[PDB]
């Protein structure tokens, strides 16, 4: 049952996730660490196109935040 | 693809453009074109044009028939007498001549009523002759005899593809589909070239539909020319009707060429192999003496119970077991016992006599009439046992010999029927003359002279049949009169082909429904069945008459009109609520091999109330298969546990364990709810071997 | 038509679900949420137009029906709208005609 | 003009065919009532 | 063709005049006295 | 066409099924009867003309039954009718035909009969004496008082007419027919499979003698998935339960277990021991003669010249089967219809033949060990 819920809300999610406007700019952000427990049916075109990971830094880069924050 | 070079050849009305472009277009004809005619639209005003117009004839019908026309299609085939094994004959003769010559054949055989459709159609014979197919260009062929010269026209070396083939297809939508008067030519020309051919019962099969008595001379010289020799006896006897073995034993008393078709042809013979053979590769066991015969006694399923023992035929161990089972028996029971000894032993001449004799004459006018009754149950080719009742019979009202009547008048009718055969029946004319208050005295006068009176020439409105008529509206007393009289006054109306008599009886007889029931009566048993479905739909109206017993047997005669399509005999009359109809459909499941859907209605069939229609059920129920078996018998056992459901129980027991001889009795049975002695009538109904 | 506005003053009624119809006129709903109901019918609907899974009008005193109910499921068009497939036609895939 | 259908992996697909109860084969259903069906199916 | 097709036109012509032709107490005041009972849940 | 014959019988048929007070104690019941009927479940029958039913959430009542329907259709499990006033037990209520009918209870006698075999009549006798036997004629048994034998196992190579032959046992049928997939036995939960079995023969005793068929049993044996949860020893556990039903107590009845596999080896001799199935049926590759009868079966109604011998479809391939005859036909019939004919010539039988027989007549990628 309470899987059901869940099941439903995805349903109404990707119900109302294709079809919003083709104009109205509704910017969805999504965010996870996660991209294993996920439907395919998400990641879908009209759905989500750019998928965007945040990576490790590096040597430069993490001088850069070292010269920010301290 | 182009059409740029040969598309306008049609423009030009010069000759020679026609006269070479059509044999062109003739070379092009073996596709017909290179697409479907879109010359057709700018070609018909080539209509009017007329040296090679024969050949315009051809281009026409081809195009045109290329198409669509059903009557301008043809018409140049006809106007042109067809003139100049292929793909091309496949075309302008396997299917462009064979539709156009269809609906030729079709729009002028219900058109007109010429020889150029003759000549057109002896054309096609002999070009599907050619083309060497069956069974489409032939069923084609029948509705232009116009078949029997078809028939002697192509039957010349394909013996079975017109004998197998045809005649069971023509022959079964003959009956099933095709109306009466092209299938005496199916049978007259199927003598023809089945009198040409070998395996001779096929024209037996001919003689069970055309009923000819040349044809049995023909087939005894000729199955005497073919010498198995008692087999073809057996199954003679068994397809045979009541008429041509008096017929056949006359011509052949006459010639008889051997004297042992004599021998076979009449009795003994059909009997003489099976009842050793019936001991011999048989063992049935004493434990349905000791279990059906230990099935309860009160009187009555100790009656039943002795009858169904009486049909346990490993001897005649029923005949021998003592004494005081008779009595304990009452008066038509003791015709069930008295005649019981006779149905065991339906066989055994020399045994019958000596075994019958101790019962003969005795104390007891039951056990000598039941005793008679047995002497013409037990054989049909003795006429000694004619003599020690026939001499009896005179009474005038009510005595001994009225029973004797019964027993040994029925039991003539049993033994003996003739082409017409008149002393017992002189002997009968005191009979109905008689007219005894029992009802079965002029019950087995009508249905003894009508066992003698099937088969006859399309019947008769003779002085018999018409004196009890007369002698029938004479009184209206105790209704099963006016109901068992028509039994026989229909008994002779069997026979028929094209009877009048319904309309002659239906201008004498009717009235009030006893007579209005003697015409539905005569309504069920002039019309055995064809493709006749005006009756059909007649019968679906008369079917909703008020009077629920012309709604009885008028229903009742469907098993015997549609027993060959039966897919359609079930019908809703289940769904019906005139219970007698639940009854109707009971009679019409019948004795065959009984399928699921026919055990599938005994389902609910089998559980009804009424002792009557309960009673119905195992009749046809048990009769439909002469565990399995035991199973709706155990179930019947789950029903009950009166006296009548222990007598259907006991009646299930018995039937456990279109020749007319088996589609009289049970039509003789159907008026059952009624007296033991009806019930003695009961013990009449022989139609197994 | 203003002193006619108590016709919408009048108590509502039910949105049913019909499986199918039983006989001796009447049919079987569930409701919004509940159980299983046979229910009766009223003189001016049609017992011909019993459709499965069909939402009718039901009334809610006395469980009568009101009316046939339209736009009932549409569950090949909810599970197409799950998928999302690309609408394609004849002339987006050329280069390649042998397999078409 | 055949009814597009694509049955992949999902419990949504599982429950609008029947209710992700015991099978696919409602599917039959939902095709023989759709008789003009084409589906398709992934790796 | 002609004899499967013809005898079910001819079953289906019976069949079309034929539906054209178409057209307790054991416990019962018991009940009725068990209509002031209970409903003992 | 005939095709006014056809969809006249066909429209004269759909409104004939289409063509579907003075009883006053009978409107005296309907009295009793409310107007909303309501519908409950039983838990338990006390004798007092009243028991414990139970509601949709799970209100529970002692109420009584309108006592002229009988009291012994009701049973614990069963649906019923009740009231809203005194919630009294109505009548009995025609009880849920669910999925498991509605797909596995085959109403149809589905194709051809004892007419569509090939190098049969031994097997057929097999599965007369072993089926038929006990079901059509079952007097024999009374002759002497003999037990049928229980089990049938179908194995051979695939497309041998394992599914021709459990069709034509399913056309010539008068018990009810139960058609299962051997690989529908394991799921993505735990405890699926015994309680498919449990209420599989449950369904297949309830209703009449019943003649279930089984396919490809072994593909619960071996075969693995992720789509399962536990694993094998979950479906050993299954194979348990069918242990257990199959050879089980209490008078099993008149239920012919009939099942097929492709191979043998990989089985449980435990299930191959007589008293489960007591007819292991041998099912070879026939002869090369009865090809020529799936010929002629296969080709029986199809417009078709001479133009060919069988014995050029005989001489070709060592192994028989309709599928293989059968993919001879049907690609025979797609190189004339390709080549916009009738009566099919002897090149599309070439092509076909060379076609099918390379479609899988092949091996492994050539050389080996020829």
């Amino acid at each position: 049952g309470a899987d059901r819920e869940v099941q439903r809300i995805l349903l109404e999610l990707l119900n109302q996730m294709d079809g919003f406007d083709q104009n109205v700019n509704v910017k969805v952000i999504m965010a996870t660490n996660r991209a294993d427990t996920l439907d395919p049916a998400l990641l879908r075109p009209g759905r989500l196109d750019r998928k965007i990971e945040f990576p490790l830094p590096d040597r430069r880069q993490k001088r850069l935040i070292f010269s920010t924050i301290t | 693809r182009d059409k740029a070079p040969v598309q306008p050849q049609q423009s030009p009305a010069a000759a020679p453009g026609g006269t070479d472009e059509k044999p062109s277009g003739k070379e092009r004809r073996d596709a017909g074109d290179k697409d479907k005619e879109q010359e057709l639209s700018e070609e018909d005003k080539q209509l009017q044009d007329e040296l090679y117009r024969p050949a315009l004839e051809e281009l026409r019908r081809q195009i045109r028939s290329s198409t669509t026309s059903m009557t301008s299609v043809p018409k140049p085939l006809k106007f042109l007498r067809p003139h100049y094994n292929k793909r091309f004959a496949a075309d302008i003769i396997s299917v462009l001549a064979m539709t156009m010559s269809g609906e030729r054949e079709c729009l002028k055989y219900r058109l007109v009523g010429a020889g150029e459709v003759a000549k057109e159609w002896q054309e096609l014979d002999d070009a599907e002759k050619v083309q060497r197919e069956p069974l489409l260009t032939l069923v084609k062929e029948i509705v232009p005899l116009l078949m029997e010269i078809e028939q002697v026209d192509m039957l010349e070396k394909d013996i079975d593809e017109n004998a197998y083939a045809k005649v069971c297809l023509y022959l079964t939508s003959c009956v099933n589909y095709v109306p009466e008067p092209e299938n005496s030519a199916l049978l007259r020309c199927a003598l023809g070239v089945f009198r040409k051919f070998s395996r001779f019962p096929e024209a037996l099969r001919l003689a069970l539909m055309l009923n000819d008595m040349e044809l049995v001379e023909d087939i005894f010289t000729s199955c005497k020319d073919v010498v198995m020799l008692g087999r073809h006896g057996v199954f003679l006897e068994l397809s045979e009707d009541v008429e041509e073995y008096e017929d056949l034993t006359e011509i052949m008393s006459n010639v008889q060429l051997n004297s042992n078709f004599l021998a076979l042809a009449r009795e003994l013979d059909i009997m003489e192999p099976k009842v050793p053979d019936d001991i011999y590769k048989t063992h049935l066991e004493n434990n349905r003496f000791g279990g059906s015969g230990s099935q309860v006694d009160s009187a009555r399923m100790n009656l039943a119970s002795s009858f169904v023992n009486g049909f346990v035929n490993q001897d005649k161990l029923l005949t021998d077991d003592g004494n005081k089972w008779l009595y304990k028996n009452k008066d038509h029971g003791m015709l069930s016992a008295a005649a019981s000894l006779g149905m065991i032993l339906l066989w055994d001449v020399d045994g019958g006599l000596t075994q019958i004799d101790k019962y003969l004459y005795s104390s007891e006018d039951y056990i000598k009439s039941g005793a008679l009754l047995a002497c013409g149950i037990v054989n049909s080719g003795v006429r000694n046992e004619c003599d020690p009742a026939l001499a009896l019979l005179s009474d005038y009202v009510l005595h001994n010999s009225n029973t004797m009547r019964l027993g040994s008048i029925f039991g003539l009718g049993l033994a003996y029927a003739g082409s017409n055969r008149e002393d017992v029946l002189t002997l009968l004319l005191p009979v109905m003359g008689d007219s005894k208050s029992s009802m079965e005295v002029a019950g087995v006068t009508a249905l003894a002279c009508g066992m003698i009176a099937v088969g006859s020439c399309n019947g008769d409105v003779t002085s018999t049949i018409l004196q009890t008529i007369m002698e029938k509206s004479e009184t209206e007393l105790k209704d099963t009169y006016a109901r068992w009289l028509p039994l026989g006054l229909g008994l002779n109306h069997l026979g028929k082909g094209e009877a009048i008599e319904a309309i002659l009886a239906a201008l004498e007889v009717v009235s009030e429904p006893f007579r209005s029931f003697a015409n539905t009566l005569v309504d069920v048993c002039a019309y055995a069945g064809s493709g006749n479905v005006l009756k059909v739909q007649q019968l679906l109206h008369i079917c909703s008459e008020h009077f629920d017993s012309k709604e009885k047997e008028e229903d009742k005669d469907k098993k015997e009109k549609k027993d060959k399509d039966k897919k359609e005999a079930p019908a809703d009359m289940g769904a019906h609520q005139g219970v007698a109809v639940l009854g109707i459909a009971l009679i019409a499941m019948g004795e065959e091999i009984g399928a699921e859907m026919a055990l599938r209605t005994f389902g609910h069939l089998l559980r009804y109330g009424e002792p009557t229609l309960r009673r119905a059920v195992p009749l046809a129920l048990a009769l439909i298969s002469v565990s399995h078996d035991a199973d709706p018998e155990v179930s019947y056992n789950s029903i009950f546990a009166a006296r009548l459901a222990a007598m259907l129980r006991q009646l299930a027991q018995y039937h456990a364990k279109k020749g007319t001889l088996t589609l009289c009795p049970y039509h003789s049975d159907r008026q059952l709810m009624s007296q033991v002695a009806v019930a003695g009538l009961l013990t009449v109904l022989v139609s197994f071997l | 038509l203003r002193e006619e506005l108590q016709l919408l003053q009048e108590q509502g009624s039910y949105v049913g679900e019909v499986v199918r119809a039983m006989d001796k006129k009447k049919v079987l709903v569930k409701v919004h949420p509940e159980g299983k109901f046979v229910v009766d019918v009223d003189k001016n609907i049609d017992i011909n137009d019993v459709t499965p899974n069909c939402r009718v009008a039901l009334r809610n005193d006395s469980y009568t029906l009101h009316k046939i109910l339209p736009n009932k499921v549409d569950p090949l068009v909810s599970l197409m709208m799950v998928e999302k497939v690309p609408d394609s036609t004849y002339e987006m895939i050329g280069g390649l005609d042998k397999q078409i | 003009d055949c009814t597009f259908i694509r049955v992949s992996g999902s419990e949504l697909v599982q429950k609008f065919i029947g209710e992700g109860a015991r099978m696919v084969r409602e599917l039959f259903v939902m095709a023989r009532e759709h008789a003009p069906s084409i589906i398709f199916m992934d790796e | 063709d002609d004899i499967q097709q013809l005898l079910k036109k001819i079953n289906e012509l019976t069949g079309i005049k034929e539906s054209d032709t178409g057209l307790l107490a054991a416990d019962k005041q018991t009940l009725q006295s068990e209509q002031p009972l209970q409903v003992a849940r | 066409l005939e095709r006014i014959k056809d969809y006249l019988l066909m429209e004269e048929e759909f409104i004939r099924n289409q063509e579907q007070k003075q009883e006053e104690e009978r409107s005296k019941v309907d009295d009793l009867r409310g107007t909303p009927m309501s519908v409950g479940t039983l838990e338990e029958i006390i004798d007092d003309n009243h028991a414990i039913v139970s509601t949709s959430v799970g209100s529970e009542h002692y109420v009584s039954i309108l006592s002229f329907v009988d009291k012994d259709l009701l049973e614990p499990g069963c649906s019923v009718l009740l009231n809203h006033k005194v919630h009294a037990v109505i009548g009995v209520l025609m009880d849920d035909t669910d999925p498991l009918v509605t797909v596995m209870k085959v109403e149809k006698a589905p194709q051809e009969t004892y007419a569509d075999i090939g190098g049969l009549d031994n097997q057929i006798q097999e599965i007369k004496e072993s089926v038929e036997l006990p079901l059509t004629h079952p007097e024999y048994y009374e002759e002497m008082g003999i037990k049928p034998p229980k089990g049938v196992i179908l194995y051979g190579p695939p497309g041998t007419g394992k599914t021709l032959l459990a069709k034509a046992v399913a056309n010539q049928t008068s018990a009810t027919f139960l058609r299962v997939v051997g690989s529908e036995l394991i799921q993505k939960y735990l405890g699926d499979g015994p309680k498919l079995v449990r209420e599989l023969f449950r369904v297949a005793e309830e209703h009449a003698p019943s003649i279930v068929f089984i396919d490809e049993i072994d593909a619960i044996g071996t075969k693995r998935y992720d789509s399962n949860s536990g694993g094998e020893r979950e479906i050993q556990r299954t194979m348990l339960e069918l242990l257990n039903q199959l050879d089980g107590f209490d008078s099993r009845g008149d239920v012919k277990v009939i099942m097929a596999t492709n191979r043998i080896e990989t089985l449980d001799p435990a299930l191959i021991r007589p008293g489960r199935i007591d007819r292991k049926i041998e099912f070879p590759l026939p002869d090369e003669k009865t090809k020529k009868r799936i010929f002629q079966i296969h080709t029986s109604r199809m417009t078709l010249a001479d133009d060919v011998t069988l014995d050029d479809l005989i001489m070709a391939k060592d192994d028989l089967s309709g599928a293989d005859i059968k993919a001879i036909c049907t690609e025979a019939g797609l190189m004339a219809l390709r080549e916009r004919r009738m009566k099919v010539t002897n090149e599309d039988f070439k092509k076909s033949k060379e076609n099918v027989l390379y479609k899988k007549q092949e091996g492994t990628p050539e050389g080996l060990y020829l």
